[PDB]
């Protein structure tokens, strides 16, 4: 039915969503990026960085529907490489691990968005987004 | 930057 059109939209941009963040999460590259920096263990971060970002924090951002358009969660993505790059110094191998894997994040997170969901359906979602 | 994580 017509009325029901913007939500049955944002439900399967949702599970898509969710389904690429699991993809992510599961990653063996990306498990640093998987759940909260440890506040405790990196006693800085805080200091640093002003908007913690994750993998388990966007899931919970899907399912409270803060995301009408990949590119709204591309943005949280976008946000944990730059997280990344902004906390971790460029002194030992363990940073720069974890610098090179932030932009690996971030180039497979856009590159699975740009081959997976049809450029029609975001007009549609931007749409939907514009409306409100 | 921060301390780092090492």
């Amino acid at each position: 039915p017509l009325e029901d059109q913007e939500e049955n939209t944002l439900r399967e941009l949702r599970l898509f969503l969710r389904d690429v963040t699991k993809r992510l999460a599961t990653d063996k590259r990306f498990n640093i990026f998987s759940k909260p920096v440890d506040i405790e263990e990196v006693s800085d971060y805080l200091e640093v960085i002003k908007e913690p970002m994750d993998l388990s924090t966007v899931i919970t951002k899907i399912d409270k529907h803060n995301y009408l358009t990949a590119k709204d969660f591309l943005k949280d993505i976008d946000l944990i490489c730059s997280n990344a790059l902004e906390y971790n110094p460029d002194k030992d191998p363990g940073d720069k691990i974890i610098r090179h894997r932030a932009c690996t994040l971030k180039d497979t997170a856009h590159a699975i968005i740009a081959a997976e969901l049809d450029p029609e359906f975001n007009k549609l979602c931007e749409e939907i987004k514009e409306a409100r | 930057s921060g301390r780092g994580k090492g």
